[PDB]
Protein backbone atom coordinates (compact mmCIF):
# COMPACT_ATOMS: atom_id res chain seq x y z
CA UNK A 1 0.00 0.00 0.00
CA UNK A 2 1.35 3.40 -1.01
CA UNK A 3 1.40 6.45 1.24
CA UNK A 4 -2.01 7.70 0.12
CA UNK A 5 -3.48 4.36 1.15
CA UNK A 6 -1.67 4.49 4.51
CA UNK A 7 -3.25 7.88 5.17
CA UNK A 8 -6.73 7.08 3.85
CA UNK A 9 -7.05 3.87 5.86
CA UNK A 10 -5.53 5.66 8.85
CA UNK A 11 -8.42 8.11 8.61
CA UNK A 12 -10.88 5.25 8.16
CA UNK A 13 -9.60 3.36 11.21
CA UNK A 14 -9.12 6.44 13.41
CA UNK A 15 -12.10 8.82 13.26
CA UNK A 16 -14.30 8.23 10.18
CA UNK A 17 -16.30 5.46 11.88
CA UNK A 18 -15.93 6.42 15.55
CA UNK A 19 -19.25 7.59 16.94
CA UNK A 20 -18.23 10.80 18.71
CA UNK A 21 -15.58 11.37 16.08
CA UNK A 22 -12.33 13.05 17.10
CA UNK A 23 -10.42 15.75 15.23
CA UNK A 24 -8.68 14.46 12.16
CA UNK A 25 -4.92 14.10 12.41
CA UNK A 26 -2.61 16.34 10.42
CA UNK A 27 -0.27 14.70 7.93
CA UNK A 28 2.84 15.44 9.97
CA UNK A 29 1.26 13.71 12.97
CA UNK A 30 0.28 10.70 10.86
CA UNK A 31 3.79 10.46 9.40
CA UNK A 32 5.34 10.72 12.87
CA UNK A 33 3.07 8.03 14.30
CA UNK A 34 3.60 5.78 11.28
CA UNK A 35 7.38 6.03 11.61
CA UNK A 36 7.13 5.32 15.33
CA UNK A 37 4.86 2.32 14.69
CA UNK A 38 7.26 1.05 12.04
CA UNK A 39 10.24 1.14 14.39
CA UNK A 40 8.21 -0.37 17.24
CA UNK A 41 7.04 -3.21 14.99
CA UNK A 42 10.57 -3.92 13.76
CA UNK A 43 11.92 -4.07 17.31
CA UNK A 44 8.97 -6.18 18.50
CA UNK A 45 9.35 -8.72 15.70
CA UNK A 46 13.14 -8.99 15.82
CA UNK A 47 13.02 -10.09 19.45
CA UNK A 48 10.91 -13.15 20.44
CA UNK A 49 9.99 -11.81 23.87
CA UNK A 50 8.69 -8.60 22.28
CA UNK A 51 5.69 -10.23 20.57
CA UNK A 52 2.97 -12.58 21.75
CA UNK A 53 4.23 -15.45 19.58
CA UNK A 54 7.66 -15.64 21.16
CA UNK A 55 9.11 -15.68 17.63
CA UNK A 56 12.08 -13.58 16.53
CA UNK A 57 13.79 -12.92 13.23
CA UNK A 58 13.76 -16.41 11.66
CA UNK A 59 11.50 -18.48 13.92
CA UNK A 60 8.74 -18.85 11.29
CA UNK A 61 8.11 -18.12 7.59
CA UNK A 62 6.26 -14.91 8.44
CA UNK A 63 9.16 -13.54 10.49
CA UNK A 64 11.57 -14.28 7.65
CA UNK A 65 9.38 -12.54 5.09
CA UNK A 66 8.87 -9.58 7.46
CA UNK A 67 12.54 -8.55 7.51
CA UNK A 68 13.30 -9.98 4.06
CA UNK A 69 13.00 -6.54 2.46
CA UNK A 70 15.06 -4.92 5.24
CA UNK A 71 18.14 -7.20 5.11
CA UNK A 72 21.30 -5.82 3.53
CA UNK A 73 24.85 -7.06 2.96
CA UNK A 74 27.78 -4.67 3.09
CA UNK A 75 31.42 -4.44 4.15
CA UNK A 76 33.33 -2.85 6.98
CA UNK A 77 35.95 -0.33 5.89
CA UNK A 78 39.38 -0.69 7.45
CA UNK A 79 39.91 2.17 9.90
CA UNK A 80 43.50 3.08 9.04
CA UNK A 81 42.35 6.56 7.98
CA UNK A 82 43.44 8.05 11.32
CA UNK A 83 45.23 6.74 14.43
CA UNK A 84 43.29 5.44 17.41
CA UNK A 85 43.66 3.56 20.69
CA UNK A 86 42.48 -0.05 20.55
CA UNK A 87 41.72 -2.01 23.70
CA UNK A 88 43.46 -5.07 22.24
CA UNK A 89 46.93 -4.67 20.74
CA UNK A 90 46.20 -7.32 18.09
CA UNK A 91 42.82 -6.08 16.82
CA UNK A 92 42.05 -4.38 13.50
CA UNK A 93 39.51 -1.56 13.58
CA UNK A 94 36.71 -1.54 10.99
CA UNK A 95 33.80 0.85 10.40
CA UNK A 96 30.33 -0.54 9.81
CA UNK A 97 27.85 0.99 7.34
CA UNK A 98 26.12 4.14 8.56
CA UNK A 99 22.60 2.81 7.88
CA UNK A 100 22.98 -0.12 10.29
CA UNK A 101 20.11 -1.11 12.58
CA UNK A 102 21.07 -4.60 13.79
CA UNK A 103 23.90 -7.02 12.96
CA UNK A 104 22.71 -10.60 12.45
CA UNK A 105 25.63 -12.21 10.63
CA UNK A 106 29.30 -11.34 10.26
CA UNK A 107 32.16 -13.12 8.53
CA UNK A 108 35.77 -12.28 7.76
CA UNK A 109 37.78 -13.65 4.84
CA UNK A 110 41.45 -14.10 5.77
CA UNK A 111 44.39 -15.82 4.11
CA UNK A 112 43.44 -18.90 6.18
CA UNK A 113 39.86 -19.00 4.85
CA UNK A 114 36.54 -17.53 5.86
CA UNK A 115 35.73 -17.29 9.57
CA UNK A 116 32.48 -16.53 11.37
CA UNK A 117 32.76 -13.55 13.70
CA UNK A 118 31.44 -14.28 17.20
CA UNK A 119 30.45 -11.12 19.13
CA UNK A 120 31.97 -11.78 22.55
CA UNK A 121 30.64 -10.08 25.67
CA UNK A 122 32.83 -8.09 28.03
CA UNK A 123 32.62 -10.75 30.74
CA UNK A 124 33.16 -13.34 28.02
CA UNK A 125 36.18 -11.32 26.84
CA UNK A 126 37.66 -11.30 30.34
CA UNK A 127 37.12 -15.04 30.72
CA UNK A 128 38.70 -15.78 27.33
CA UNK A 129 41.70 -13.50 27.95
CA UNK A 130 42.37 -15.09 31.34
CA UNK A 131 43.13 -18.33 29.45
CA UNK A 132 46.59 -19.26 28.11
CA UNK A 133 45.66 -19.27 24.40
CA UNK A 134 43.56 -16.10 23.92
CA UNK A 135 42.51 -16.71 20.31
CA UNK A 136 39.31 -17.90 18.60
CA UNK A 137 38.44 -21.47 17.71
CA UNK A 138 39.48 -22.70 14.26
CA UNK A 139 36.72 -21.39 11.97
CA UNK A 140 35.80 -18.28 13.95
CA UNK A 141 36.95 -14.76 14.77
CA UNK A 142 36.23 -12.51 17.74
CA UNK A 143 34.74 -9.04 17.75
CA UNK A 144 34.17 -6.20 20.19
CA UNK A 145 32.83 -2.69 19.69
CA UNK A 146 35.42 0.04 20.25
CA UNK A 147 35.36 3.84 20.33
CA UNK A 148 32.66 4.87 17.83
CA UNK A 149 31.90 8.36 16.48
CA UNK A 150 29.03 8.91 14.02
CA UNK A 151 29.08 5.19 13.08
CA UNK A 152 29.94 1.89 14.76
CA UNK A 153 33.65 1.07 14.86
CA UNK A 154 34.53 -2.56 15.48
CA UNK A 155 37.70 -4.41 16.55
CA UNK A 156 38.30 -7.74 14.81
CA UNK A 157 40.54 -10.22 16.63
CA UNK A 158 41.79 -13.13 14.51
CA UNK A 159 44.38 -15.80 15.12
CA UNK A 160 48.07 -14.95 14.97
CA UNK A 161 49.82 -14.61 11.60
CA UNK A 162 46.54 -13.93 9.77
CA UNK A 163 45.54 -10.96 7.62
CA UNK A 164 41.98 -9.87 6.85
CA UNK A 165 41.06 -9.37 3.19
CA UNK A 166 37.44 -8.26 3.61
CA UNK A 167 34.85 -8.03 6.38
CA UNK A 168 31.26 -8.68 5.30
CA UNK A 169 28.30 -7.72 7.49
CA UNK A 170 24.79 -9.06 6.89
CA UNK A 171 22.65 -6.58 8.84
CA UNK A 172 19.17 -5.06 8.98
CA UNK A 173 18.98 -1.73 7.17
CA UNK A 174 17.60 1.23 9.08
CA UNK A 175 13.96 1.62 7.95
CA UNK A 176 13.15 4.73 5.97
CA UNK A 177 10.36 6.93 7.37
CA UNK A 178 6.80 6.83 6.11
CA UNK A 179 5.88 10.36 5.00
CA UNK A 180 2.47 10.84 3.45
CA UNK A 181 2.98 14.23 1.79
CA UNK A 182 5.77 16.64 0.99
CA UNK A 183 6.44 18.24 4.37
CA UNK A 184 7.89 21.39 2.81
CA UNK A 185 6.19 24.53 4.11
CA UNK A 186 6.73 28.28 3.94
CA UNK A 187 6.50 28.49 7.74
CA UNK A 188 9.27 25.94 8.27
CA UNK A 189 10.36 22.61 6.84
CA UNK A 190 9.60 19.76 9.25
CA UNK A 191 11.31 16.39 8.83
CA UNK A 192 10.73 12.91 10.25
CA UNK A 193 14.31 11.57 9.97
CA UNK A 194 15.96 14.39 8.06
CA UNK A 195 13.76 14.06 4.95
CA UNK A 196 10.73 16.18 4.03
CA UNK A 197 9.84 14.53 0.73
CA UNK A 198 7.28 11.75 0.37
CA UNK A 199 8.72 8.44 1.56
CA UNK A 200 7.07 5.09 0.91
CA UNK A 201 7.27 2.21 3.37
CA UNK A 202 10.31 0.29 2.13
CA UNK A 203 9.40 -3.00 3.85
CA UNK A 204 7.32 -5.90 2.63
CA UNK A 205 3.57 -5.31 2.12
CA UNK A 206 2.94 -8.12 4.63
CA UNK A 207 3.38 -5.82 7.67
CA UNK A 208 1.85 -2.61 6.28
CA UNK A 209 -1.48 -3.43 7.92
CA UNK A 210 0.36 -4.13 11.17
CA UNK A 211 2.14 -0.77 11.01
CA UNK A 212 -1.20 0.92 10.36
CA UNK A 213 -2.87 -0.78 13.33
CA UNK A 214 0.01 0.15 15.62
CA UNK A 215 -0.09 3.75 14.40
CA UNK A 216 -3.82 3.96 15.10
CA UNK A 217 -3.30 2.53 18.59
CA UNK A 218 -0.60 5.11 19.28
CA UNK A 219 -2.87 7.86 17.97
CA UNK A 220 -5.65 6.81 20.33
CA UNK A 221 -3.24 6.59 23.28
CA UNK A 222 -2.09 10.11 22.46
CA UNK A 223 -5.73 11.22 22.28
CA UNK A 224 -6.49 9.65 25.66
CA UNK A 225 -3.40 11.39 26.97
CA UNK A 226 -3.26 10.24 30.58
CA UNK A 227 -0.20 8.74 32.23
CA UNK A 228 -1.77 5.28 32.22
CA UNK A 229 -2.10 4.73 28.46
CA UNK A 230 1.29 6.29 27.79
CA UNK A 231 2.90 3.90 30.28
CA UNK A 232 1.32 0.68 28.98
CA UNK A 233 1.75 1.57 25.31
CA UNK A 234 5.34 2.59 25.98
CA UNK A 235 6.04 -0.98 27.06
CA UNK A 236 6.01 -2.16 23.44
CA UNK A 237 8.56 0.43 22.31
CA UNK A 238 11.30 -1.85 23.66
CA UNK B 1 46.80 -37.71 9.13
CA UNK B 2 48.00 -34.12 8.76
CA UNK B 3 47.52 -31.30 11.29
CA UNK B 4 44.44 -30.05 9.44
CA UNK B 5 43.18 -33.64 9.51
CA UNK B 6 43.88 -34.10 13.22
CA UNK B 7 41.90 -30.92 13.88
CA UNK B 8 38.97 -31.67 11.56
CA UNK B 9 38.68 -35.28 12.72
CA UNK B 10 39.00 -34.23 16.35
CA UNK B 11 36.12 -31.78 15.90
CA UNK B 12 34.04 -34.40 14.09
CA UNK B 13 34.57 -36.92 16.88
CA UNK B 14 33.69 -34.31 19.52
CA UNK B 15 30.53 -33.20 17.62
CA UNK B 16 31.62 -29.56 17.74
CA UNK B 17 28.91 -27.03 16.82
CA UNK B 18 26.35 -29.81 16.41
CA UNK B 19 22.82 -29.41 17.67
CA UNK B 20 23.24 -31.74 20.66
CA UNK B 21 25.29 -30.74 23.72
CA UNK B 22 28.95 -31.03 22.82
CA UNK B 23 32.47 -29.71 23.45
CA UNK B 24 34.57 -27.26 21.43
CA UNK B 25 38.35 -26.90 21.86
CA UNK B 26 40.88 -24.36 20.67
CA UNK B 27 43.81 -25.51 18.57
CA UNK B 28 46.12 -25.07 21.56
CA UNK B 29 43.81 -27.27 23.64
CA UNK B 30 43.66 -29.77 20.79
CA UNK B 31 47.46 -29.79 20.59
CA UNK B 32 47.75 -30.25 24.36
CA UNK B 33 45.44 -33.24 24.38
CA UNK B 34 46.96 -34.76 21.23
CA UNK B 35 50.48 -34.51 22.65
CA UNK B 36 49.41 -35.87 26.05
CA UNK B 37 47.64 -38.78 24.36
CA UNK B 38 50.68 -39.41 22.16
CA UNK B 39 53.09 -39.56 25.08
CA UNK B 40 50.77 -41.59 27.32
CA UNK B 41 50.09 -44.07 24.53
CA UNK B 42 53.72 -44.62 23.59
CA UNK B 43 54.86 -44.97 27.22
CA UNK B 44 52.07 -47.48 27.84
CA UNK B 45 52.98 -49.30 24.63
CA UNK B 46 56.68 -49.44 25.49
CA UNK B 47 56.01 -50.76 28.99
CA UNK B 48 53.23 -53.04 27.72
CA UNK B 49 50.72 -51.68 30.24
CA UNK B 50 48.07 -50.89 27.61
CA UNK B 51 45.27 -53.42 28.03
CA UNK B 52 44.14 -53.04 24.41
CA UNK B 53 47.50 -54.01 22.91
CA UNK B 54 49.01 -55.76 25.92
CA UNK B 55 52.39 -55.95 24.19
CA UNK B 56 55.76 -54.35 24.87
CA UNK B 57 58.20 -52.24 22.85
CA UNK B 58 58.96 -54.72 20.03
CA UNK B 59 56.93 -57.74 21.01
CA UNK B 60 54.87 -57.84 17.78
CA UNK B 61 54.84 -56.35 14.30
CA UNK B 62 52.05 -53.96 15.33
CA UNK B 63 54.09 -52.36 18.11
CA UNK B 64 57.16 -52.29 15.86
CA UNK B 65 55.22 -50.40 13.19
CA UNK B 66 53.89 -48.05 15.87
CA UNK B 67 57.13 -47.02 17.61
CA UNK B 68 59.55 -47.54 14.71
CA UNK B 69 60.03 -43.80 14.16
CA UNK B 70 61.28 -43.04 17.69
CA UNK B 71 64.22 -45.48 17.52
CA UNK B 72 67.44 -43.46 17.31
CA UNK B 73 71.03 -44.71 17.36
CA UNK B 74 73.82 -42.86 19.17
CA UNK B 75 77.60 -43.16 19.27
CA UNK B 76 80.12 -41.38 21.47
CA UNK B 77 83.81 -41.54 22.36
CA UNK B 78 84.13 -38.55 24.72
CA UNK B 79 84.35 -39.28 28.44
CA UNK B 80 83.37 -36.88 31.21
CA UNK B 81 86.49 -36.39 33.30
CA UNK B 82 85.86 -35.12 36.81
CA UNK B 83 83.16 -37.18 38.50
CA UNK B 84 82.96 -39.47 41.53
CA UNK B 85 82.23 -43.12 40.80
CA UNK B 86 81.84 -46.40 42.64
CA UNK B 87 85.07 -47.86 41.25
CA UNK B 88 88.51 -46.85 40.04
CA UNK B 89 87.74 -48.22 36.56
CA UNK B 90 84.62 -46.11 35.99
CA UNK B 91 84.13 -43.89 32.94
CA UNK B 92 81.23 -41.48 32.41
CA UNK B 93 79.50 -40.81 29.09
CA UNK B 94 76.86 -38.18 28.41
CA UNK B 95 73.37 -39.23 27.32
CA UNK B 96 71.89 -37.49 24.22
CA UNK B 97 69.44 -35.66 26.58
CA UNK B 98 66.49 -36.41 24.24
CA UNK B 99 66.53 -40.04 25.38
CA UNK B 100 63.39 -41.54 26.84
CA UNK B 101 64.30 -45.22 27.30
CA UNK B 102 67.52 -46.99 26.32
CA UNK B 103 66.73 -50.22 24.47
CA UNK B 104 70.10 -51.32 23.05
CA UNK B 105 73.41 -50.33 24.59
CA UNK B 106 76.83 -51.77 23.75
CA UNK B 107 80.46 -50.76 24.31
CA UNK B 108 83.62 -51.28 22.26
CA UNK B 109 86.81 -51.92 24.23
CA UNK B 110 90.35 -50.88 23.28
CA UNK B 111 92.97 -52.41 25.55
CA UNK B 112 96.27 -54.21 24.99
CA UNK B 113 95.68 -56.63 27.87
CA UNK B 114 93.01 -58.46 25.85
CA UNK B 115 95.41 -59.48 23.12
CA UNK B 116 94.12 -60.22 19.56
CA UNK B 117 90.55 -59.51 20.80
CA UNK B 118 91.07 -55.75 20.61
CA UNK B 119 88.04 -53.71 19.68
CA UNK B 120 85.76 -56.35 21.17
CA UNK B 121 82.13 -55.31 21.24
CA UNK B 122 81.02 -55.76 24.86
CA UNK B 123 77.47 -56.00 26.20
CA UNK B 124 76.56 -53.12 28.50
CA UNK B 125 74.46 -54.57 31.34
CA UNK B 126 72.34 -52.19 33.45
CA UNK B 127 73.05 -53.25 37.02
CA UNK B 128 71.23 -52.14 40.20
CA UNK B 129 73.17 -50.73 43.14
CA UNK B 130 72.29 -53.70 45.34
CA UNK B 131 74.01 -55.99 42.86
CA UNK B 132 77.11 -53.86 42.31
CA UNK B 133 79.34 -54.91 45.20
CA UNK B 134 78.75 -58.63 44.74
CA UNK B 135 79.10 -58.19 40.95
CA UNK B 136 82.50 -56.50 40.90
CA UNK B 137 84.09 -59.83 41.87
CA UNK B 138 81.60 -62.03 40.01
CA UNK B 139 83.34 -63.89 37.14
CA UNK B 140 80.03 -64.81 35.42
CA UNK B 141 77.97 -61.61 35.84
CA UNK B 142 80.64 -58.98 36.52
CA UNK B 143 82.71 -56.78 34.22
CA UNK B 144 84.84 -58.71 31.75
CA UNK B 145 86.03 -58.60 28.15
CA UNK B 146 82.46 -59.33 27.02
CA UNK B 147 80.42 -57.44 29.61
CA UNK B 148 80.23 -53.91 31.03
CA UNK B 149 78.08 -52.64 33.90
CA UNK B 150 76.19 -49.36 33.41
CA UNK B 151 74.81 -47.30 36.30
CA UNK B 152 72.62 -44.20 35.97
CA UNK B 153 73.79 -41.11 37.85
CA UNK B 154 72.93 -37.43 38.10
CA UNK B 155 73.15 -35.00 35.16
CA UNK B 156 72.07 -37.46 32.43
CA UNK B 157 75.11 -39.72 32.67
CA UNK B 158 76.09 -43.37 32.30
CA UNK B 159 78.83 -44.68 34.60
CA UNK B 160 80.38 -47.63 32.77
CA UNK B 161 82.28 -50.02 35.04
CA UNK B 162 84.66 -52.14 32.98
CA UNK B 163 87.75 -54.24 33.59
CA UNK B 164 89.28 -53.08 30.29
CA UNK B 165 89.51 -49.64 28.74
CA UNK B 166 86.29 -48.43 27.11
CA UNK B 167 86.90 -46.65 23.80
CA UNK B 168 83.46 -46.21 22.23
CA UNK B 169 79.91 -46.31 23.58
CA UNK B 170 77.01 -47.19 21.28
CA UNK B 171 73.32 -46.80 22.09
CA UNK B 172 69.90 -47.23 20.53
CA UNK B 173 67.09 -45.56 22.45
CA UNK B 174 63.55 -44.25 22.19
CA UNK B 175 63.54 -40.51 21.52
CA UNK B 176 61.39 -37.65 22.73
CA UNK B 177 58.65 -37.58 20.06
CA UNK B 178 57.91 -34.30 18.37
CA UNK B 179 54.76 -32.75 19.88
CA UNK B 180 51.57 -32.53 17.84
CA UNK B 181 51.13 -28.77 17.32
CA UNK B 182 48.29 -27.88 14.96
CA UNK B 183 48.92 -24.12 14.74
CA UNK B 184 51.75 -21.62 15.10
CA UNK B 185 51.26 -20.83 18.78
CA UNK B 186 51.41 -17.18 19.95
CA UNK B 187 54.40 -15.75 21.77
CA UNK B 188 55.10 -17.46 25.07
CA UNK B 189 53.11 -20.60 24.32
CA UNK B 190 54.80 -23.84 23.32
CA UNK B 191 54.49 -27.59 23.76
CA UNK B 192 57.72 -29.41 24.69
CA UNK B 193 59.55 -26.18 23.93
CA UNK B 194 58.13 -25.99 20.39
CA UNK B 195 56.02 -23.02 19.28
CA UNK B 196 55.61 -23.73 15.56
CA UNK B 197 53.61 -26.49 13.89
CA UNK B 198 54.85 -30.00 14.62
CA UNK B 199 53.48 -33.05 12.84
CA UNK B 200 53.39 -36.51 14.37
CA UNK B 201 56.43 -38.50 13.24
CA UNK B 202 54.92 -41.91 14.05
CA UNK B 203 53.09 -43.88 11.37
CA UNK B 204 49.53 -42.98 10.33
CA UNK B 205 48.35 -46.34 11.74
CA UNK B 206 48.48 -45.05 15.32
CA UNK B 207 47.31 -41.50 14.54
CA UNK B 208 43.67 -42.53 14.84
CA UNK B 209 44.28 -44.23 18.19
CA UNK B 210 46.01 -41.05 19.33
CA UNK B 211 42.97 -39.07 18.18
CA UNK B 212 40.61 -41.34 20.12
CA UNK B 213 42.71 -41.09 23.27
CA UNK B 214 42.90 -37.30 22.91
CA UNK B 215 39.12 -37.06 22.56
CA UNK B 216 38.68 -39.15 25.70
CA UNK B 217 41.15 -36.95 27.57
CA UNK B 218 39.24 -33.85 26.45
CA UNK B 219 35.95 -35.27 27.72
CA UNK B 220 37.70 -36.10 31.00
CA UNK B 221 39.09 -32.57 31.29
CA UNK B 222 35.70 -30.92 30.72
CA UNK B 223 33.67 -33.45 32.76
CA UNK B 224 35.71 -34.25 35.87
CA UNK B 225 33.75 -32.02 38.29
CA UNK B 226 30.20 -32.42 36.94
Amino acid sequence: MNVNEFSNEFDVLYNNIMSNAAPGLNEYEKSVLLTKAQEEIVKNYFEPAGNKYGKGLDDSPKRQIDFSELIKVGEGVLNTSAPTITFDKRAKVYDLPADLFLVINEAVDTNAGTKQIVPISYSDYTRLMSRPYKEPVKYQAWRIITTSINNISVELIVNSNETITDYKVRYIRRPAPIITTNLSSEYGDVTINGVSTVSECELNPIIHSEILQRAVELAKAAYQGDLQASVELGQRSE
Amino acid sequence: MTNKEFSDGFSTLLNSFGITPNITLDEYEKSTFLTNAQEQLIIDIYSGRNIIYGKSFEQTEEIRRYLSNLVETYETSTKVTGKLGLSKDSVFFEIPQDTWFITYEVAFLKDSRLGCLDGIEASVVPLPQDDLYRAKDNPFRGPSKDRVLRLDIKSDLAELISKYNVDKYLMRYISQPTPIILVDLPDGLSINGVSTESECELNPVVHRAILERAVQLAIISKTQLT
